[PDB]
RNA sequence: CAUGGAAGUCGGAAUCCGCUAAGGACUGUGUAACAACUCACCUGCCGAAUGUACUAGCCCUGAAAAUGGAUGGCGCUCAAGC
């Protein structure tokens, strides 16, 4: 079974612009710029009307098919982050032993690292450094948040999971020990 | 209130499924206390709510309250 | 002690999952086939006992 | 579906018999105003509303009976249900206005107008001014009653309402809906 | 009906009708018990397929041995495989 023709379409608001070329993305507006490289998948760009973009494949399987969907939602999600950005928001989890943190400032480039001590009473000192692009801040609004923003929800997603991955309790039993850092809530900038 | 006549006093540790009452106009009568207070258009469905209302004890004798109620042949009133 | 909303959360990740019953992998709660080659795809998976 | 097989007779009986048909626009209404209403006007007129009928009036208008059935097609859209009743219509343009409930809010119900508190004395226990010290109002308690000096904002026109406010709502009785039955153009009136 | 109390929700056995498209002698939570919340169920949006078992073709798990190694070798993927 091999079909025919299957069709979707991105709308794009009046405010930001984006171009294709060579299947590389590059969309920008007044929150910044984004590039992404779609080589790897045969797909035919299109414009459909004055504000729509298609996007097709041609006598594809249902595998081929399948992956159509996922560079539609990329490019939504992309859209959507040039023009409101993205947010997450991380709480500390204790119960005896108190967990302090340090995100010191830029250190000489554009990157932040977030230094991590007294994680179920140690004394290692762990060390994680950003991707570029995410600003990590401490809240004011209350107490016990973590704030993550940026452009790109790959990278700050990305972040946010290597800050979750690096507080790990070893040789322990972890439905007694719920020590940790975990992630509570995703949204974007504005609203 | 009717109950198969008093209930001794201090004889319902045991079973107490001893509350078998008559079938008559009795309940009926009764009925119209209630005056079919949810809607009931002229009481005919109240009437056989409250028929067959003693579902447990069965009406009387071969007569069962499930039966009367759906058996529409009685007087409304 | 920890706040019932905050066990619940830190809970979430580490105690609401399937175990599939022939790799000993964990799985997503709603899971129906483990997802991992050695033992096949299989479907017979087992819910995670909670400690008490 | 035995009740879609009575209701095709239903409504094929009720149709012909009734030459006035009366549309009435219902939506997010609560079970006890249907059942209020009903009880009022069960001694003239039947209600009754149900799912689209998408082609089910356009059978109607294939055969003569009621050439102006088809003249009604486009006015069905959604939600909308139809009253048959005997009486005038100016007399039904009013009857079914009756009991409009004040629905509270939802905790975070969108309120269309700004909601204002005004200054006066409660005269509940003081035992809840937790509750006020949440929200940080200037309350003074008097002669055991909580008394609000200075006039707060509660939540600005269009902006989601906080939930203790919303929660505060439902003990003070004060809130910006009012649900009642909604009337539709009928006959092109 | 027992009942501090158990208005469905220690419980016993029953399990009906009203009005609706639907909303229960109750689907749980909750609570002294209720209420409340939810659930079931129908409708508000929608816009054409779905669900449940079985059958057989290829592929994969099941598949662990000792000097370095053999579809005869290099190599081969709309094949140079079936
Ligand atoms: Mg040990
Ligand atoms: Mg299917
Ligand atoms: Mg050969
Ligand atoms: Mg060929
Ligand atoms: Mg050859
Ligand atoms: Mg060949
Ligand atoms: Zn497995």
């Amino acid at each position: 079974m091999r079909y025919i023709h299957s069709e979707e379409t991105i709308p794009v608001p009046e405010n930001l612009k984006v171009s294709i070329k060579s299947r590389l993305v590059t969309v920008e507006g007044p929150r910044g710029k984004l590039q992404k490289d779609l080589s790897h998948i045969a797909v035919n760009f299109s414009v459909v009307k004055k504000g729509v973009i298609g996007l097709e494949i041609h006598h594809g399987s249902r595998k081929d098919v399948a992956a159509l969907r996922t560079v539609r939602t990329i490019i939504n999600n992309m859209i959507i982050g040039v023009t409101k950005g993205f947010k997450y928001k991380m709480r500390y989890v204790y119960a005896h032993f108190p967990i302090n943190v340090n995100v010191e400032k830029n250190a000489e480039t554009g990157c932040y690292e977030v230094e991590i001590r007294n994680f179920i009473g140690e004394k290692i000192v762990r060390k994680v450094v950003m991707a570029p692009g995410v600003e990590v801040e401490i809240s004011k609004a209350q107490k016990d948040e973590l704030i993550l923003s940026g452009n790109s929800l790959e990278a700050v997603s990305q972040s946010a999971a290597d800050i979750q991955q690096i507080c790990k309790v070893r040789n322990k039993d972890i439905r007694k020990f719920l020590d940790g850092i975990y992630v509570s809530e995703k949204g974007n900038i504005v609203e | 209130a009717l109950k198969e006549p008093p209930r001794d006093r201090k004889k319902e540790k045991n079973i107490k499924h001893n509350k078998s009452v008559s079938l008559d106009e009795i309940i009926e009568i009764a009925r119209t206390m209630r005056f079919k207070s949810f809607s009931k258009d002229l009481k005919g469905g109240v009437k056989e709510i409250l028929g067959t209302a003693f579902s447990v004890g069965c009406q009387v004798d071969g007569k069962s309250p499930k039966a009367i109620s759906d058996a529409i042949e009685a007087g409304e009133i | 002690i920890i706040e019932p909303s905050l066990k619940a959360l830190a809970s979430k990740f580490n105690c609401d999952k399937m175990i599939c019953r022939k790799c000993y992998a964990r799985l997503p709660p709603r899971a129906t086939n483990c997802r991992k080659r050695k033992c096949g795809h299989s479907n017979q998976l087992r819910p995670k006992k909670k400690l008490k | 579906s035995g009740n879609k097989a009575g209701y095709f007779d239903k409504l094929k009986g009720l149709l012909e018999e009734y030459p006035s048909i009366f549309v009435v626009s219902v939506d997010n209404v609560s079970s006890q105003q249907m059942h209020e209403i009903r009880k009022a006007l069960r001694g003239q007129g039947v209600v009754l509303m149900g799912k689209n009928t998408m082609v089910r009036r356009a059978l109607k208008t294939f055969m003569p009976d009621h050439p102006e059935y088809e003249r009604l097609l486009p006015f069905v859209k959604g939600n909308v249900g139809f009253v048959f009743t005997n009486g005038d219509l100016k007399e039904v343009r009013e009857k079914i206005l009756s009991n409009r409930i004040k629905a509270p809010a939802r905790a975070g119900a969108i309120a269309p107008v700004d909601v204002w508190v005004p200054a006066g004395n409660t005269g509940m226990e003081p035992g809840k001014t937790s509750f006020f010290q949440a929200l940080g109002i200037p309350t003074k308690i008097a002669r055991g009653t909580i008394e609000i000096t200075t006039d707060i904002k509660l939540v600005e026109a269009g902006a989601k309402v906080g939930p203790s406010e919303a929660t505060l709502l439902n003990m003070l009785n004060i809130s910006p809906f009012t649900y009642g039955m909604g009337i539709a153009q009928v006959y092109d009136q």
